[PDB]
């Protein structure tokens, strides 16, 4: 039913193309890096990664968050 | 071999022993578990080659060549619709990891033989 009121529309979101490159980077010798830092959690172990923002650090499914 | 290969992969559909994708790949690596991956070949991979192999070059990680990426995904499983004959659209996929839990196989042994040569 429409109404006068507009409509509420849910997120739409944004989609990220091979966004794992973005986890590690490469050097023309042959090592391996960690770009971004490694949650010490136990079952949050070392499989997952955790976000880069602007003020803070947060992780996926285990909820640590980490500020200056 | 390659049907080695996909006796094997079949073994570990039934068996539930595969690890699909590339991030889930990824996470089975760095878990320290992971025993055989399979990178296929003549890709769109301006990174993603030299990117996997900095990942597959550490230890004890071997490597398969395998042509075309629609051919493989009939192996792991990935798609099968409309089964009377053949497949009607199968997507297909990157990389496979393993988990050989039904060690009992003549495939397996001449994979890894063909593997410690």
């Amino acid at each position: 039913k429409s109404y006068t009121t507009p409509k509420k529309n849910k997120h739409k979101r944004k989609k990220v193309k091979l966004a794992v490159l973005k986890y590690y980077k490469v050097d023309e010798n042959g090592k391996i890096s960690r770009l971004r830092r490694e949650c010490p959690s136990d079952e949050c172990g070392a499989g997952v990664f955790m976000a880069s923002h602007f003020d803070r650090h947060y992780c996926g499914k285990c909820c640590l968050t980490y500020c200056f | 071999v390659n049907t080695a290969l996909q006796e094997v992969l079949k073994t570990a559909l039934i068996h539930d022993g595969l690890a699909r994708g590339i991030r889930e790949a990824a996470k089975a690596l760095d878990k320290r578990q992971a025993h055989l991956c399979v990178l296929a070949s003549n890709c769109d991979e301006p990174m993603y080659v030299k990117l996997v192999e900095a990942l597959c070059a550490e230890h004890q990680i071997n490597l398969i060549k395998v042509d075309d990426n629609k051919k493989l995904g009939e192996w792991v499983g990935l798609c099968k619709i409309d089964r009377e004959g053949k497949p009607r659209k199968v997507v297909g996929c990157s990389c496979v990891v393993v988990k050989d839990y039904g060690k009992e196989s003549q495939a397996k042994d001449v994979i890894e033989e063909y593997f410690k040569c």
